[PDB]
């Protein structure tokens, strides 16, 4: 169950002693960077975004792979090469989450042209996250994917603080009703309002991690959700009359 | 800059209370009680001047001495009088004239207000200073970082390390 | 929380009760004591998770109330903290399960690869759903979150409790079709050892994929790190 | 100083605050009562309710004022649109799963959640899904648990871990399925276990004896004091008509803070049983209902029929100072000098108040880093005092005990168990002396059971020797303290309610009186109450003394009158009448004055203020209500002046320094008549 | 308001204000400007119409 900042782990960490927590990848590259030089490390990437990165590519990819590549490489280059492209071709691509599961996803328009960078995906209202690639095609139910992500987050929330603990189930039920179309147009804005409610109001960032994917889902595919909502009337309102 | 609940009618009640001529009125002991016209035995009983303490059931602090200048919070009470029950229904029966008039109406901003009220009315009164709340915390858990400082079990001893 | 554990409070049973009897083995006690040495004595409570895990293999794949009491008395801590930790973590099972524990990832990257197809095949063959156990006490099915094998999704991890702590095995099975998982289960049933990891490649190196969750389609493309490994090198630290 | 009081701004208001204070505390000093759910004054900072979110300049996120430290130059905003938006969203997140139990919830009318929702919340809900259903838990017969109402504010866990020290409750499960309670079926063994319901801001934890009885607004609140022990906790009495419904603690930092013993919490039920309402005089058929005139005449005839040396008066645990002094004047005016106290050590000399009080005071005790216990069990003598001792323990204060090793909910050092161990400690034979001799502010506390020893002078002499050797009493400090377990003892000591030397000698050769009067006494020894002797009892509960009595006067209970009661530190406190007299009962000192007039020697006072003024003339400090004087100290001159009492009845080195309190849940008739204490006793007996 | 249940935008009750204005002593009341805005003929006379209903705020 996480603590609150302030205080910091460096000020007070494990057993009240100074402590710095680091990622495996950041630690591992250090001797190579020390041995081969910060100048050599800075030779790659754009400004403030130097170096290489390990990339995990999954989804509907012809050649899923965990590969090392230079930063700032375009998604299209990073996927068509070293991963065999999209199953069914690039034109069959629907959406891609470029930074794992906590960052907003990007549609085909945004993805084609954008690079894998911290300061490039951020301005696209997304994030590099863990630089993990998930690829979805046109035969995929994007709503089901986001609902399953929300269910995962609901099961993964620790429940220490009120907003996340009580809103994960609410978000899951909202998404589940959206999946069957048993929802209304204004309830989409209601969902966005709830996401704004949770975001930045909890103890840790897990609330943001759960709120962000649905935010981007709505922002980039609100047409799909409304189409589903109306379409349920063709299979639910026929008995109401 | 002056800002003490400066967005309400209370300011209009702050003034018209300090009107010159109207703010210099004074009456002697038991004098106002003569004007009451109530039976004379009303002044024979004792009264309690105090502010009720905060209830343990709630963390609310509005009806407490904390917001003293905001709301009149001094109460005058009387000793409870003989009470019994109705033989036919069981409802509580009493004959007190001064049963509830204080706990429902008599409210005062300061203790001196009730002191003057009793003096001009002739009610013999007791003053009970309410206990002051303490805001300073304890040495343990003084700050949020104290929950996770080294005071819990002392500094970690580096004796179980490999090679000791 | 996980499957087969609908209660966060104790429930009385002839198998699991206040009268339950448990004691560590000498090898288990030695292993736990060695684990104890990883933390300072004034912070002896920090080793509760590995001790709980080791007790879980020792009992046969789940933790009883008496086991929690004995662990608490070993670590000199209140039983309430032990109960909290046991109910806090997914791997810790508080109810009796089968000899083998089957766990399936349900996360979306695994779902897109045909996870529901593998689940349906397991349901149709083993005859039980999630949270259920075979009548013979052989296979226990459970659902899990992302297991960090998404490039080889879909994947399944099966835990073995037939050989105790020293013979405990946690094997990943990846790049699976219904045929693959069914044959893995059959090989386990007959007494063989199914091969670990992917069923069509070694590791996360570029290879084909599972198309629609039913068929492996090999594909050829650019692969990296195919040359000789780089020699040791360091630059001049001076100036 | 390096500016111990830093400055910030809250809504453009400069407020001076101490260093280390929080934004919550700053806003409290700013005159704003920020909504809050998990933070408490006496607990550690939890900060999970998210209800203390505020806005600070140069900060994009709302900050946890319940946890955020204040930095110099900080700006705090509390009325911005984002503040209200966050508050409303947090309230909505609180209420989505909360069950619609307000009509059946007992906290309706005093629910912090309800008022905070009314003020800082909205009016409508957009949640239409199935809620989370939570099964209830069993913790004993004192608290009713409705777990579905729990908001997981964690206050119960922090309270149990810190104040009680039992640490028996925790958070099970995770996320939405996070659950509160004990994994196993356990009975809450905390003696201060009733404070959790008051600390519970919702109806999840409710007083089982009080459940579904009455509502908060139906009550009349009367601030009272606790008479179940010698600490005298400040409490409020809530009643509906003439019947007491519940009793709750009230704030007094110098006495009890915000805490109350469950014995002092649940013993109000006994006021409904075995109550004496009418005067009784024993006839040939036995005791029968008779008028106050008849009973008083019979009592006067019985009193005058005997010689002055054949009349004995005994004071009970719950007799007030007024009745005690009135009866003492009555018996003195007729030549009688036989006085006894139900609290024991009636023959103890009382010349200097400091010799039988707590000279460090209760709040001044918190300045001591080292505490010595000499034959006392504060857990069963004063659980609130034990909780304050634990609070002192929580920040470095070490405690030593000389006596029976018992569970005290904190680590301590057992020096010994008999006076020989005390002598060894005073001689220098134990390392604890040097720790005492090095402590800047050492403290020594002795219980009342030590004063009940026949060799009390020797024990006091040894304690004084150790205090002198360790310098426990010096300039600007006094770590010497004397505590008690009964309220009426202190007032009797201060008023000089002590038997004459002639009566002491008469007991020594075995003289037995014939007229015995009880002032609400029911735990007398057989040696002070001879069989076949006429008994005049005054009280308000039918008990052992009443049964053996021959004339009974229905007196007033502490919940029906306003009596004076001074705690063991020497602070004068008074009760308050919450409900009128029960039956034909009368004022105790009025009863004694009537008896005095009937006998033939009127008391010179005829009013409550008059008898209080008589008390003040007897001892000036009685006038100072709700205050305490600094007692004088006379060094070893007092001990050297009571050396003869030490010579006679020498020290017993074998008897352990134990606690005479063997039944915490039953000490007086009211406790002996309470159903709730009996239920708790059975529950503690059904665990085996 | 079925799904947009925010209240602060519509809390008229707790948002009214009273202010103590400045001491109105050294002010200049030009009655000239007062009487310059008044009509002088049968025409040029303007009257404030009677409001049809009290405010409803959309409901
Ligand atoms: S955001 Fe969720 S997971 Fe993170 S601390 Fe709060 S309740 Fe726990
Ligand atoms: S705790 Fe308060 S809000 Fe909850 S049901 Fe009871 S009265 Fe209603
Ligand atoms: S039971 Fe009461 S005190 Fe305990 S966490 Fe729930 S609301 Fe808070
Ligand atoms: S999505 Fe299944 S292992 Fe990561
Ligand atoms: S008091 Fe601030 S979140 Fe609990």
């Amino acid at each position: 169950k996480p603590r609150l900042k302030p205080p910091f782990p460096a000020g007070v960490g494990l057993y009240g002693c100074p402590t710095t927590v680091t990622n495996v990848e950041t630690v591992a590259v250090s001797p190579t960077i020390l041995r081969r030089g910060p100048e050599w490390f800075s030779s790659f990437g754009r400004k403030n975004n130097a170096g290489t990165k390990l990339f995990c590519i999954s989804g509907h990819v012809n050649r899923p792979v965990t590969v090392e590549e230079e930063m700032s490489i375009p998604l299209k280059e990073l996927i068509e090469r070293h991963a065999g492209g999209v199953r069914g071709g690039w034109d069959n691509l629907l959406a891609i989450i470029p930074g794992g599961s906590s960052v907003p996803l990007l549609p085909k328009k945004i993805c084609d042209g954008v690079l894998m960078d911290f300061d490039a995906l951020k301005e696209a209202q997304s994030g590099l996250g863990t630089a993990a690639v998930i690829v979805m095609d046109k035969s995929t139910d994007v709503i089901d994917a986001i609902a399953r992500l929300s269910y995962f987050y609901k099961h993964e929330s620790c429940g220490q603080c009120t907003p996340c603990r009580e809103g994960t189930g609410w978000l899951y039920d909202i998404m589940t009703r959206m999946k069957k179309g048993d929802a209304r147009l204004e309830e989409i804005d209601m969902l966005w309002e709830i996401t704004k409610q949770i975001e930045g109001h909890t103890i840790c960032a897990l609330g943001d991690a759960a709120a962000w994917p649905v935010q981007g889902l709505i922002r980039h595919f609100r047409g799909e959700m409304e189409e589903r909502i109306k379409s349920a009337g063709g299979k639910k309102k026929l008995a109401a009359t | 800059e002056f800002a003490t609940a400066s967005a309400d009618y209370s300011i209009a009640m702050k003034k018209a209370a300090e009107i010159t001529g109207a703010a210099e009125s004074a009456m002697g002991p038991k004098e106002g009680g003569f004007t009451a016209g109530v039976p004379l035995d009303t002044f024979t009983r004792k009264a309690r001047i105090y502010a009720p303490a905060r209830t343990a059931s709630q963390s609310g602090l509005a009806r407490t001495v904390d917001f003293a200048t905001t709301t009149p919070a001094w109460k005058i009470e009387f000793e409870p009088t003989a009470k019994w029950q109705n033989p036919l229904m069981g409802w509580t029966s009493s004959a007190d004239p001064l049963e509830n008039v204080g706990r429902s109406a008599l409210v005062f901003y300061t203790k001196e207000e009730a002191m003057r009220f009793c003096e001009k009315l002739g009610w013999e009164y007791e003053v009970t200073e309410p206990n002051k709340r303490r805001t300073q915390r304890t040495k343990r858990y003084m700050q949020y970082g104290d929950n996770f400082g080294t005071k819990r079990a002392g500094v970690p001893d580096l004796s179980t390390l490999p090679s000791n | 929380t996980n499957s087969t554990d609908i209660f966060n409070i104790h429930k009385d049973t002839p198998e699991n009760n206040a009268a339950t009897s448990f004691e560590f083995s000498e090898a288990t006690l030695k292993v736990v004591n060695d684990i104890i040495a990883r933390y300072p004595p004034n912070y002896k409570q920090s080793a509760i998770i590995p001790v709980l895990d080791v007790t879980q293999q020792e009992n046969g794949g789940w933790l009883s109330l008496a086991a929690m009491n004995r662990v608490a008395k070993l670590l000199d801590m209140a039983p309430i903290r032990v109960y909290e930790v046991a109910t806090f973590y997914t791997m810790f099972n508080r109810t009796k399960i089968g000899k083998y524990h089957v766990q399936i990832c349900g996360t979306t990257p695994c779902r897109l690869q045909g996870s529901q197809k593998i689940e349906e095949a397991i349901t149709k063959h083993l005859g039980i759903g999630i949270g259920q156990t075979t009548q013979d006490g052989l296979f226990t099915l459970g659902e899990m979150e992302c297991m960090g094998a998404c490039v080889n999704a879909p994947m399944v991890a099966i835990a073995d409790y037939t050989k105790g702590v020293s013979g405990f095995e946690y094997i990943y099975y990846e790049d699976l079709t219904p045929k693959d998982i069914v044959n893995i289960l059959d090989t386990i049933k007959k007494g063989g050892k199914p091969k670990p990891g992917s069923q069509y490649r070694l590791k996360a190196e570029p290879a084909g994929a599972v198309h629609g969750g039913e068929k492996w389609v090999p594909k050829d493309g650019e692969t990296t790190l195919t040359g000789a490994p780089r020699a040791p090198y360091c630059r001049d630290l001076n100036a | 100083p390096p500016s111990d009081h830093l400055e910030v701004f809250v809504n453009e208001q400069p407020v001076k605050i101490p260093k280390g204070s929080s934004v919550l505390q700053a806003c409290d000093a700013a005159g704003i009562d920020i909504p809050r759910f998990c933070y408490h004054q006496r607990l550690s900072i939890a900060g999970n309710c998210r209800m203390c979110l505020v806005e600070v300049e140069k900060v994009p996120k709302p900050v946890a004022s319940c946890a955020m430290p204040a930095g110099p130059g900080m700006k705090i905003k509390t009325e911005t649109p984002m503040v209200k938006k966050a508050r409303e969203g947090v309230m909505e997140f609180l209420l989505i799963n909360h069950p619609l139990d307000c009509p059946i919830c007992d906290q309706g009318g005093e629910c912090d959640l309800q008022d905070q929702a009314m003020i800082f919340g909205s009016d409508r809900s957009r949640f239409v899904e199935a809620k989370r259903a939570v099964e209830d838990k069993n913790l004993g017969p004192l608290v009713k648990t409705v777990m579905t109402r729990c908001i997981q504010c964690t206050r119960c866990v922090r309270f149990a871990s810190e104040v009680a020290g039992t640490a028996e409750l925790g958070v099970t499960g995770r996320g939405r399925d996070s659950e509160i309670g004990t994994y196993v079926e356990k009975l809450m063994g905390s003696e201060l276990s009733g404070n959790v319901v008051d600390l519970c801001p919702v109806g999840a934890l409710t007083s089982k004896p009080y459940a579904f009885t009455a509502r908060s607004w139906e009550l009349k609140g009367t601030e009272s004091i606790d008479v179940s022990d010698g600490l005298g906790a400040n409490i409020r009495v809530d009643a509906r008509g003439t019947e007491v419904m519940r009793i709750l603690p009230r704030l007094n930092e110098a006495v009890n803070e915000e805490w109350l013993s469950d014995k002092g919490r649940y013993q109000y039920d006994g006021l409904k049983h075995q109550r004496l309402d009418k005067p009784m005089v024993k006839g040939p058929k036995g005791l029968q209902v008779a008028t106050w005139q008849d009973a008083l005449g019979a009592a006067a005839a019985a009193l005058t029929s005997a010689a002055p040396g054949e009349v004995r008066g005994i004071a009970g645990k719950l007799a007030d100072a007024e009745s005690m002094v009135a009866l003492m004047d009555l018996l003195r005016g007729l030549g009688a000098g036989d006085l006894a106290h139900e609290g024991g050590f009636s023959d103890m000399p009382a010349d200097v108040r400091s010799t039988y009080t707590a000279n460090t005071t209760v709040q001044g005790l918190e300045q001591s880093d080292l505490v010595l216990l000499v034959g006392t069990n504060p857990r069963w003598e004063s659980p609130v005092f034990n909780a304050r001792l634990r609070k002192m323990f929580l920040d470095g204060t070490q405690v030593g005990l000389v006596g029976a090793p018992v569970d005290l909910t904190y680590k301590y050092e057992h020096v010994g168990s008999d006076p020989a161990a005390l002598a060894a400690l005073a001689a220098g034979q134990h390392p604890f002396l040097e720790r005492l001799k090095k402590a800047a502010r050492p403290a020594v506390v002795v219980g009342p059971g030590v004063l009940r020893r026949a060799d009390r002078e020797a024990v006091m002499k040894a304690v004084h020797e150790l205090c002198g050797k360790a310098g426990v009493v010096k300039e600007g400090w006094n770590g010497f303290n004397v505590i008690h377990d009964t309220a009426s003892r202190v007032a009797a000591l201060d008023m000089g309610f002590g038997p004459s030397a002639a009566a002491r000698a008469r007991r020594a050769q075995g003289a037995q009186p014939k007229v015995v009067y009880l002032l609400g006494s029911d735990d007398y020894s057989e040696e002070d109450v001879p069989e076949g002797a006429f008994v005049i009892y005054q009280g308000h509960h039918g008990d052992r003394g009443a049964s053996r009595a021959n004339v009974v006067l229905p007196g007033a209970a502490y919940t029906e009158k306003s009596g004076l009661y001074v705690n063991f530190e020497g602070r004068v406190q008074q009760t308050r009448a919450a409900v009128p007299l029960v039956g034909d009962a009368r004022e105790d000192w009025a009863i004694l004055r009537a008896l005095s007039e009937v006998v033939g020697k009127r008391l010179p006072y005829d009013s409550h203020a008059a008898v209080r003024a008589r008390l003040a003339g007897i001892a000036p400090h009685f006038a100072n209500i709700d205050a305490v004087q600094t007692p004088v100290w006379l060094n070893g001159e007092y001990v050297k002046g009571v050396e003869a009492l030490a010579k006679a009845a020498p020290l017993q080195p074998s008897a352990p320094l134990t606690s005479t309190i063997s039944n915490f849940y039953m000490t007086d008739a009211i406790s002996r008549a309470s159903r709730t204490m009996a239920k708790c006793i059975q529950a503690r007996q059904q665990t085996k | 308001l079925v799904y947009d249940i925010k209240y602060f935008v519509r809390d008229y009750r707790r948002n009214n204000k009273y202010t103590a204005r400045t001491v109105d002593a050294k002010t200049t009341f030009d009655f000239d400007k007062l009487y310059a805005g008044m009509p002088t003929k049968p025409e040029q006379v303007k009257n404030v119409t009677r409001p049809l209903i009290m405010p409803t705020r959309g409901y």
